[PDB]
């Protein structure tokens, strides 16, 4: 495109593929955090670090569920933010105008001589 | 000396196996419509094997 | 050695004439030489093939 | 030769981490592919879907 | 007394930066009359 | 200690290497394995790999392309090294009234 | 260097911490009096 | 290409680096030609090596026209702006070396 | 890349297993061998995985980090002979190496900053935990407060660059150019402290001495090079303003190199003299960085690579006399040619590497750095000759007075040299002469 | 591992303030159960 | 502090009064909630076993009722000038309102009651004082739009709160002076956002809970008392003392995150000199945090040998070790957070 249109910058074309770690990073990081918190509890009480694995299982399940829930709420928050930005760009076409793209050839600026 | 000889002996076996029993490629013009691969762009068999099986291509990183 | 140090005039004279004055004189000399070469470079008094250190 | 005892069986954990990192790098170079055989330096003529990908 | 020779070869290399190749024998008979090569010769003469 | 004790040294009086000072078994295993992972892997096999490393930098390709370009440039005879980045007719310079008071650097 | 450096910075910070502990050894009425004066200039300017 | 696009800047920077390495090899081979002239014509290097030395000096001059005074971070746009200012200074002040 | 990072992340549970001190350095040398294998890098960023990628400068710095940490586990056998906390030491070393790999393979300026200032906390922990001096508190506080005081406004500069540009990536920030004094001072002065200046050095000779051997390796081997990497990433968009203000730093660095080279002739400690020796060579690195030439940048990268090995190898040599003679004093360390004659090979081979030496990478870094500084101005030929003469005037003094002469009377009986120490100083010198072969690797990052 | 914090080092933390002056040198420490 | 159910009653009514304060749509119902919060925070901060707690409650009463009557007088004056609760052009009555709020909060021109009261308390009423009692004044400060009073308060808070904590060897006065410096970062965030303030306040509250639980379970009130504290493994004492480095704003731990978000939002709001004035005056806070960390960062000490068992609560220390893990490994949760935007 030869124009710097502000509306097409925020409009999702759908060509962006999410990564492998993007949907699954937060539940496994919070599960590892829950397992490490249970290990930290067992270390602070001078228990064996893998004694009472039910606490580790419950902490990991709580972490996986909370990570999935807050990741879904995070995605809904970012979608609403994108809708807000697109709606404010659409509502005010004078403050955000399409700007013609300029080739380097038109511009002439400042080589900094090293010498 | 033991641990430099234990390195050199399989290395020198692989070097004489690559030069004598395989041998380097011969330079030639590109045929029309070939579209050669990245490991075709080097001469030595060890360099070709490293660029084919181990190292990523320049096109992929580019 | 800091516990026996006080800002006297002898210590100020030593710290001025030992460290700050060669630094100031060297910086002034480098700036003067580079400005004198840079005005000749920017004015255009030197040829293209007759300039030192082409990195060639 | 090298001497490895029974404690060398604990070294499967960094090899498992190396396999996990290599799998994540393979997934990353699988995703990062919209400019594959479409850049103007390493380009390909018409009929690129019939031909195999370069990487 | 040889470290001053080391720094004189270092400055001679730094002034052979002008002509690029530090193989001086191919530029001796050509640029015997240049100021930059006279600087090179003075530094390597101090080194010797 | 007597003469026959020094002539035939005891196997229990062993001088340690630098790795462990508790038992002789951990010295030999760590010594042989540390000499394995540094000398015959990082210094010999790694140097053999780096000897036959391909053109990561394009320095060999630069020399081949320079030889072919110097074959073809002096045949055309325009320039051995081109001084201009683009063609001087293709570039559209601004006029003197367009620039005004702008710092032109040379 | 330690003057205009870390040692003299630590000495000046220790002196500033020692002279601020004398501010906090007073009664509550002094600080509340300071607040009452700060209200008092803030109400004199409301007249003007 | 446009200022907002970073796809063109990477590709033009890469061909500028490749052309820099090729032109460096041009100057290197033209210097090695003069060195081989000096070794092969050992007593009489004064007469025969003069066209090669003139060609090498023209190569050094053209290399300093294009890539000269750019610094360690030489983008493709930096040489283009240097060419723009050089052509402007050649238009209004004549050739560099007798400028005002 | 992610293979090395996940390798160290799964090497983290090796610390909690008892009698597992020597397997971690085995796996560290194995991942250094694997990192020697993955060498398909050019001047642009390759192996792009999320926010992690690598170019040639980053490749050399991660390889130096892995080699210095792998030798750092080899040098510290005093931690293993005593019941000092081996698990915490191994965890701190693995965490610090992971942070160095993360701050060198950072694609952007901000993640580089984040892991860059995360790296100083394990160095703090090693200095205040495993040192052998009462002034470890004076050592770590000087380091942390110097680097933190000058690196906090660099964060304001970093977000000012983000607000003006939009991006954090190095390539997109290479396009822009700023004409502000205070942005230049913010984005430069933190690295100007992180590599030693003359005026801002103080944390260096008072933090190298009171640290352990491992603190000395990690400080003079890779954490004087974080500032060099940072300036190599920042100088590209601050060229106009550094060309205005670079004569002050270059003149201060050159006169400070001459003056600190005069300091080392009046030093009575082995570990302090190498600490001031790190100031003189990095002064040449700093003086060649600000000239912005191809040769200055390439020779600066080559001299940082070749200095992180040789200064660390000299710091291992001062440790193996401190373990036996009981003190770091230069008066005590006399005539070690008659005590440890086989060590004297490694003393002179690593002291010659500190100066210009015939087969080392330090000479190829010093030649390409003096080229740019003599090209910068002709007045620098007076003070580069004095600095490079005084460098071997002081560096020969440490080998001469420690390794030649009459023996120090009244020394008690100590152990002889060991194969681990000979292997430790073998791997600090054979990389310095095997890397002139394939030197276009470790020099041409551009 | 050769120097460890001696009672001379923890002497400076035993006062009523960190840096005593002529006023606070005559002060006493609070009770250790804070009541 | 749970010796009686009446204290739980006072806790829920002080929560109710603070929520009445921060949700009032007028300047007088906020004062009503302030008086409810004051009534329920007088019996807490008072006990029979400690002699200093009664005179500290007297100091709290005189300080708050001096601040609440000036807050009422200036709000009635604003209502007498312009009869809506807001003000078109800001004037001196908003300055009197903000100064009366700063006496409530404890900004550094008016902070001298804060460590002098803190010198004689327990570690749970201090936890209520520097966390919940900073909710009611600071949430009213966000309604005013004068800049120079906030500027003077932020600058004076970050120099006076950092320098003044150096001489103090008592842990309560040192934590009060550290909370005065962390107060100034909250008011600097209040000039640019009402959400970044919530970020900084919530994680500063989190760090206050996890750090004052170390001194409440083991009953630590002195710097020298930290050196005599017996932990069975010295690695655990070294690990538990990383909350000081966390709260001081160091990058691998949590606590770097809210300070970093304040830095990110202030630079985007073109305020650079005040940020430099705060961050040159936050190194002193890490200095008296690291002076605490003398007692754990070294690995061996000249301990007193009469005590050989570590005695601790079960439920409180079980709650403590969850929050200690997230105080130092909590930067992994930045990918899950979405409340910065
Ligand atoms: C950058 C840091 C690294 C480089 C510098 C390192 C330290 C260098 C020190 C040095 O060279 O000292 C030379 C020199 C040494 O003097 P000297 O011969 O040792 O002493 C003779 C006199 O006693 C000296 O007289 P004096 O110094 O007592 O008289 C002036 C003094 C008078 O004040 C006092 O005597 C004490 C007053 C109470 C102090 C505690 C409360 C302060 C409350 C804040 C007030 C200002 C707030 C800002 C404005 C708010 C409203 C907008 O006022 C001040 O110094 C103002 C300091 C304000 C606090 C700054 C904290 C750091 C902020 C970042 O000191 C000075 O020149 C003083 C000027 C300040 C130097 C830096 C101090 C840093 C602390
Ligand atoms: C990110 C890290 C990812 C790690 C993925 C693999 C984890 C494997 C954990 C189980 C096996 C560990 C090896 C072993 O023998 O453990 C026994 C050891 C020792 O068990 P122990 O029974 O000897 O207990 C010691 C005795 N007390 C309790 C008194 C101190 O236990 C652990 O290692 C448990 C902690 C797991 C830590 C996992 C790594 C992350 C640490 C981050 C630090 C920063
Ligand atoms: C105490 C913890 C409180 C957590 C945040 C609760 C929500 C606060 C809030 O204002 O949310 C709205 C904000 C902003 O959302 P908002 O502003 O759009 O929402 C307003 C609208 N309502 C309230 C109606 C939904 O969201 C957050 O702050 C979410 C941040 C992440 C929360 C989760 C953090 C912890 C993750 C798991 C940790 C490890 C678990 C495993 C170990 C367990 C051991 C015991
Ligand atoms: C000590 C810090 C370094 C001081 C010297 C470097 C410096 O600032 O050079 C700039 C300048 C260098 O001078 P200059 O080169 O800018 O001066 C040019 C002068 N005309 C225009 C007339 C040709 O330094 C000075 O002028 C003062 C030097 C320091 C004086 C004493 C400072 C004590 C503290
Ligand atoms: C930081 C340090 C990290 C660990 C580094 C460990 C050593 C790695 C050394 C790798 C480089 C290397 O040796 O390359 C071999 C080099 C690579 O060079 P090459 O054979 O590829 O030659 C082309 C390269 N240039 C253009 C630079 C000449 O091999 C040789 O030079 C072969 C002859 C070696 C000389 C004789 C040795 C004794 C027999
Ligand atoms: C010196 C410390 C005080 C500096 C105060 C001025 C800063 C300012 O406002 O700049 C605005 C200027 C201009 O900002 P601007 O470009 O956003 O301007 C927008 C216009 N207004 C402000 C009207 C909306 O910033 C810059 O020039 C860029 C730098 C930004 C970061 C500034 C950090 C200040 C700290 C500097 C420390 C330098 C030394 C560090 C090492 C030593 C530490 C002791
Ligand atoms: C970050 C800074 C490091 C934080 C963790 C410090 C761990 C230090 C360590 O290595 O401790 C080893 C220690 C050995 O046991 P020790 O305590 O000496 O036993 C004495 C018995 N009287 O103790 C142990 O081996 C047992 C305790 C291990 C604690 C492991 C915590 C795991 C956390 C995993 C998730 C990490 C975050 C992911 C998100
Ligand atoms: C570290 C040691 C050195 C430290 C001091 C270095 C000082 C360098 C001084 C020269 C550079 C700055 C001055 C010149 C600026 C540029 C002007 C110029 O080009 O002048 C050249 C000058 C005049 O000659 P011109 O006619 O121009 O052409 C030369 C051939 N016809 O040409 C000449 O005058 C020709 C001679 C030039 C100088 C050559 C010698 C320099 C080194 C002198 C010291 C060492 C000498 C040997 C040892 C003696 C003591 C033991
Ligand atoms: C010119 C650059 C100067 C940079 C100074 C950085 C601060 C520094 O290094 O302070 C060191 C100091 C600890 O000094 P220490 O060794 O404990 O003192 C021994 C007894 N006099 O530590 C301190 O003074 C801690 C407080 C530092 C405050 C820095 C910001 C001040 C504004
Ligand atoms: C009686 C004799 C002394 C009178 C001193 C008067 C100082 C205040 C002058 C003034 O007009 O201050 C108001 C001003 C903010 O008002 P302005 O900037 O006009 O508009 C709001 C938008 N910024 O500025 C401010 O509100 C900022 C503070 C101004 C200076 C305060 C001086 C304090 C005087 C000592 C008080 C000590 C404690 C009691
Ligand atoms: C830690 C170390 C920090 C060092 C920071 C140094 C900051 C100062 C830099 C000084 C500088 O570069 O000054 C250049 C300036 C001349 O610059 P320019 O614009 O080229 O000259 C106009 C010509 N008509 O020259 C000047 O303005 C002259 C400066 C004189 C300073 C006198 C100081 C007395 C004390």
């Amino acid at each position: 495109s030869a124009v710097n249109d502000p509306l097409e910058l925020l409009t999702n074309k759908g060509t962006h593929e999410p990564s492998f770690l993007s949907p699954i990073w937060n539940p496994i990081a919070c599960g590892v955090a829950g397992v490490g918190a249970a290990i930290f509890i067992n270390w602070g009480f001078r228990k064996p670090v893998f004694s009472g694995i039910q606490k580790h299982i419950a902490f990991g399940a709580i972490g996986v569920g909370a990570g999935a829930y807050f990741d879904q709420k995070r995605n809904e928050y970012l979608a609403k933010r994108d809708a807000v930005l697109r709606h404010y760009i659409e509502l005010h076409p004078d403050d955000f105008p399409v700007k013609e793209r300029k080739t380097y050839g038109q511009v002439l600026e400042s080589w900094v001589p090293v010498r | 000396h033991f641990y430099v000889m234990l390195g050199v002996i399989p290395v020198t076996a692989l070097v004489l196996y690559a030069n004598i029993f395989v041998g380097p490629a011969q330079l030639a013009e590109i045929p029309e419509g070939y579209e050669p691969k990245h490991w075709e762009y080097e001469k030595h068999p060890i360099s070709r094997f490293i660029s084919r099986y181990i190292l990523n291509s320049d096109q992929q990183n580019y | 050695n800091y516990e026996h140090f006080k800002p006297t005039g002898k210590s100020f004279r030593t710290g001025l004439f030992a460290v700050v004055l060669p630094i100031a004189l060297y910086a002034w000399a480098l700036k003067a030489e580079r400005d004198g070469r840079e005005e000749k470079y920017r004015t255009g008094q030197v040829a293209y093939k007759d300039r030192q250190f082409k990195f060639i | 030769v090298l001497g490895l005892d029974k404690r060398a069986l604990w070294g499967a954990l960094p090899l498992l981490g190396f396999a996990i990192g290599h799998f994540l790098d393979k997934k990353e170079t699988e995703r990062m592919t919209m400019f594959r055989d479409k850049s103007a330096l390493y380009g390909r003529p018409a009929g690129s879907e019939g031909k195999a990908p370069s990487w | 007394s040889n470290r001053i020779g080391d720094v004189a070869l270092l400055l001679s290399i730094a002034w052979m930066l002008n002509y690029g190749s530090w193989n001086y024998i191919f530029y001796l008979e050509i640029m015997q009359n240049e100021f930059e090569m006279l600087m090179i010769g003075s530094l390597v003469m101090l080194a010797a | 200690l007597t003469t026959e004790d020094f002539a035939n040294p005891s196997p229990k009086n062993w001088q340690s290497y630098g790795f462990d000072y508790k038992d002789q078994v951990e010295d030999r295993k760590a010594t042989k394995s540390t000499f394995f992972v540094t000398v015959t892997l990082c210094l010999v096999w790694g140097s053999f790999y780096w000897a036959y490393l391909p053109d990561t930098q394009f320095r060999n390709w630069a020399q081949r392309e320079g030889f072919l370009e110097l074959r073809r440039r002096e045949l055309a005879g325009v320039d051995l090294v081109s001084p201009n980045y683009v063609d001087p007719a293709s570039i559209t310079l601004p006029s003197d009234e367009d620039l005004g008071d702008t710092e032109i650097i040379i | 260097s330690e003057y205009f450096g870390g040692q003299h910075l630590y000495q000046k910070l220790s002196m500033y911490s020692k002279t601020l502990f004398l501010m906090h050894n007073n009664s509550l009425k002094i600080y509340l009096l300071l607040f009452v004066f700060w209200i008092l200039i803030l109400l004199i300017l409301l007249f003007l | 290409c446009y200022t907002d696009d970073a796809v063109c800047r990477f590709e033009a920077d890469q061909q500028f680096r490749r052309d820099r390495m090729v032109d460096n090899e041009i100057v290197n081979i033209l210097r090695q030609r003069f060195e081989d002239c000096t070794l092969y014509e050992a007593p009489d290097h004064m007469v025969k090596c003069r066209p090669l030395m003139d060609q090498y000096e023209k190569a050094t001059e053209n290399w300093f026209i294009k890539y000269g005074d750019l610094g360690g971070y030489a983008n493709a746009k930096t040489a283009y702006m240097k060419q723009k200012h050089r052509l402007i200074w050649e238009r209004r002040h004549g050739p560099v070396g007798s400028g005002m | 890349m992610l293979k090395i990072i996940f390798f160290l992340l799964f090497l983290i549970p090796f610390c909690f297993i008892n009698n597992m001190y020597w397997m971690v350095q085995i796996m560290m040398f194995f991942i250094s061998f694997i990192f020697l294998l993955m060498n398909n890098f050019m001047n642009y960023w390759s192996e792009i995985s999320y926010f992690l990628g690598c170019d040639m400068l980053s490749y050399g710095l991660i390889l130096l980090s892995l080699w210095i940490c792998s030798l750092m586990l080899l040098a510290s056998e005093m931690i293993n002979k005593h019941n000092n906390y081996k698990n915490l030491f191994l965890l701190n070393i693995i965490i610090l190496l992971l942070l160095l790999i993360l701050t060198f393979s950072s694609m952007s300026l901000f993640m580089f900053y984040l892991f860059f200032e995360s790296s100083l906390i394990p160095t703090l922990f090693l200095i205040l935990g495993w040192g052998y001096q009462p002034e470890r508190l004076q050592a770590g506080l000087y380091l942390l407060f110097y680097t933190l005081l000058v690196s906090l406004p660099m964060l304001i500069g970093i977000f000012y660059v983000m607000n003006k540009i939009g991006s954090m990536n190095f390539y997109l920030m290479n396009n822009f150019m700023f004409n502000y004094d205070l942005l230049y001072f913010c984005l430069l002065c933190a690295f100007l402290v992180k590599m030693p200046m003359f005026l801002v050095h103080l944390w260096l000779p008072k933090a190298h001495v009171e640290a352990p051997v491992s603190g000395s390796m990690i400080l003079a081997g890779i954490m004087l090079k974080l500032g060099g990497y940072g300036m190599l990433r920042v100088i590209s968009f601050l060229q106009l303003m550094n060309l205005k203000y670079s004569f002050v730093w270059i003149s201060i660095s050159l006169v400070g190199g001459v003056l600190v080279s005069l300091v080392c002739l009046r030093q009575t400690d082995l570990k302090a003299l190498i600490a001031y020796s790190s100031v003189a060579h990095m002064g040449i690195v700093l003086s060649g960085l600000l000239t912005m030439t191809y040769w200055g940048l390439c020779g600066s990268y080559t001299l940082m690579i070749a200095h992180g090995l040789c200064s660390s190898g000299l710091f291992c040599l001062a440790n193996v006399s401190y373990e036996r003679l009981g003190s770091r004093s230069m008066l005590i360390n006399k005539g070690l040619l008659n005590f440890m004659p086989s060590m004297t090979l490694w003393w002179f081979l690593l002291s010659s590497a500190n100066m210009a030496a015939p087969p080392t990478l330090n000479l190829l870094g010093e030649i390409s750095l003096l080229n740019s500084i003599v090209s910068w101005s002709w007045i620098s030929m007076i003070l580069l000759s004095f600095l490079s003469f005084f460098s071997a005037a002081y560096t020969l003094y440490l080998y001469s007075f420690s390794q030649h002469g009459k023996l120090f009377s009244g020394v008690y009986s100590f152990s002889s040299g060991k194969i681990r120490e000979y292997l430790l100083m073998l791997l600090h010198w054979l990389p310095l002469n095997l890397l002139i072969l394939k030197s276009e690797s470790f020099m041409l990052w551009l | 591992a050769k120097w460890y914090p001696d009672p001379e080092f923890m002497k400076q933390f035993s006062g009523p303030v960190m840096y005593p002056d002529e006023v606070t040198s005559l002060w006493t420490v609070p009770p250790w159960n804070s009541k | 502090m749970f010796n009686n159910s009446s204290k739980i009653l006072f806790i829920t009514i002080m929560i109710i009064g603070t929520l009445i304060t921060v949700t009032s749509n007028s300047w007088l119902g906020a004062w009503m909630g302030l008086e409810i919060n004051l009534l329920s925070f007088i019996p807490l901060l008072s006990d029979n076993n400690n002699l200093m707690s009664t005179e500290a409650s007297l100091k709290y009463f005189l300080t708050q009722v001096l601040a609440s009557t000036v807050l009422l007088f200036s709000s009635i004056l604003l209502m007498l000038k312009n009869n809506m609760n807001n003000e078109i052009n800001e004037s001196f009555t908003s300055m009197i309102i903000m100064s009366a709020l700063l006496l409530k909060s404890g900004a550094a021109p008016f902070h001298f009651w804060f460590p002098n009261m803190m010198e004689g308390l327990t570690w749970m009423n201090a936890l209520m004082l520097m966390t919940w009692q900073k909710i009611a004044p600071l949430m009213l400060i966000s309604y005013l739009n004068i800049k120079y009073l906030l500027l003077i308060s932020v600058i004076l808070s970050v120099i006076i709160g950092a320098i003044g904590g150096l001489n103090q060897t008592s842990l309560r006065k040192l934590m009060a002076f550290s909370s005065i410096n962390h107060l100034g970062w909250m008011l600097s965030s209040l000039m640019i956002s009402e959400s970044i303030w919530l970020i900084y306040f919530f994680f500063y509250s989190f760090l206050s809970f996890v750090l004052t639980f170390m001194f409440n379970i083991f009953k630590l009130f002195h710097l020298n008392q930290l050196f005599s504290w017996f932990v069975n493994s010295k690695i655990l004492k070294f690990t538990l003392f990383m909350n000081f480095l966390s709260l001081g704003g160091l990058p691998p731990f949590l606590g770097f995150l809210p300070k970093w978000l304040v830095i990110q939002q202030l630079t985007l709001c073109n305020q650079y000199f005040m940020l430099t004035l705060m961050m040159m005056s936050t190194l002193i806070t890490l200095f008296f945090y690291l002076r605490i960390c003398y007692s754990a960062f070294m690995m061996n000490y000249f301990e007193n040998n009469w005590i050989m068992k570590m005695n601790m609560n079960s439920i409180n220390y079980n709650m403590y070790m969850i929050m200690t893990f997230f105080s130092i490994f909590g930067l992994f949760l930045i990918s899950l957070f979405y409340f910065m935007f």
